[PDB]
């Protein structure tokens, strides 16, 4: 019982953009872990970055 | 007894300047295999072999999906160059640097870890984490120059990694990847088509191409899954960053 990729893309399906900070706290999960999950994801095409502070959303 | 070894990490990790104190006078470059970027070996001597260094461009994995780097070295990793490597590993974002680790050991070829910057560091756990791996540990505090004659001794003994279960997948996923495996030509040896199976359902590229004739098979895999996995590609990431969790605590 402790965070998987799906779990974070499930977890952005439903709230959209949203802090890693949020995201490491809301999943139970160290926030290191969550930090590099997304970074892969985000490559990978499945998240995305936003700015002005970070925030994370689906898609291409 | 010359010796070849692929100098491979992460970005951001003092592989530049990891590859300098090993050769540090000897240092000439050269356009990489028929593109613009920079290709720089190094020599440098054991007590044993001449060593031909080889760095390669910074990654944090090699899923080639154009951001070259990746497939730059998924290339030099199984063009059987590298007689072995060196995997520079940074101690703060173990669990970013990780994911290369587990592909580079996955792929079977020898390779020694080079944990850095270890003064950027609280201490850790490491003969544990090296038998997780079944390759041998280094760590390093470079600004001594302290460290690197162990790794400069390491490149000399090692032989072959440990064979161990590094990362536990579904089945499902395995029984389609190892069928992938079968249509490739043997001339790849067992162990890599295994892996090759994987990348090619992750999203790789170059192991696409690599494959060859065993890749119009792909799709009609990834179709016999989209029934049971909701999206295979994940699946692969994420049973890699479990067990890279896994370790992390085990060593913290």
């Amino acid at each position: 019982s402790m965070a998987s990729l799906m779990e974070v893309r499930d977890m952005l399906a439903l709230q959209g953009r949203m802090e890693a900070k949020q995201l490491s706290a809301r999943l139970q999960t160290p926030q290191p872990l969550i930090d590099a999950m997304l970074e892969r994801m985000e490559a990978m095409g499945k998240v995305v970055r936003i700015s002005e502070q970070e925030w994370w959303a689906l898609r291409l | 007894q010359k010796l070849t070894v692929g100098l491979i990490g992460n970005p951001n990790s003092g592989k530049t300047t990891l590859f300098n104190q090993l050769t540090g006078a000897r240092q000439r470059v050269g356009n990489w295999a028929g593109v613009t970027v920079e290709r720089k070996e190094g020599i440098f001597a054991t007590t044993d072999h001449q060593v031909t260094l080889v760095d390669l461009p910074g990654t944090y994995s090699l899923t080639t999906i154009t951001s070259l780097d990746e497939q730059i070295a998924c290339h030099y990793i199984l063009s059987g160059d590298a007689d072995m490597l060196i995997n520079v590993v940074d101690a703060s974002n173990l669990e970013r640097n990780l994911y290369l680790t587990l592909q580079l050991l996955e792929l079977g070829i020898p390779c020694v870890v080079a944990l850095n910057m270890l003064d950027i560091a609280v201490r850790i756990d490491i003969d544990a984490l090296a038998a997780r791996l079944g390759c041998p540990v280094i760590p390093l505090v470079s600004t001594r120059g302290r460290g690197i004659e162990a790794l400069k001794i390491a490149l000399d003994r090692h032989q072959a990694n440990s064979d161990l279960e590094l990362v536990h997948y579904p089945q499902p996923l395995l029984r389609e990847a190892d069928l992938l495996a079968q249509q490739m030509s043997a001339q790849i040896p067992p162990r890599q088509r295994r892996w090759l199976g994987l990348q090619m359902l992750e999203g790789d590229i170059y192991s696409r191409a690599y494959a060859g004739d065993a890749a119009d098979k792909l799709d009609i895999a990834l179709a016999n899954l989209s029934d049971e996995i909701d999206d295979p590609a994940l699946h692969i990431a994420d049973a890699r960053y479990q067990t890279i969790a896994a370790i992390c605590d085990a060593v913290s």
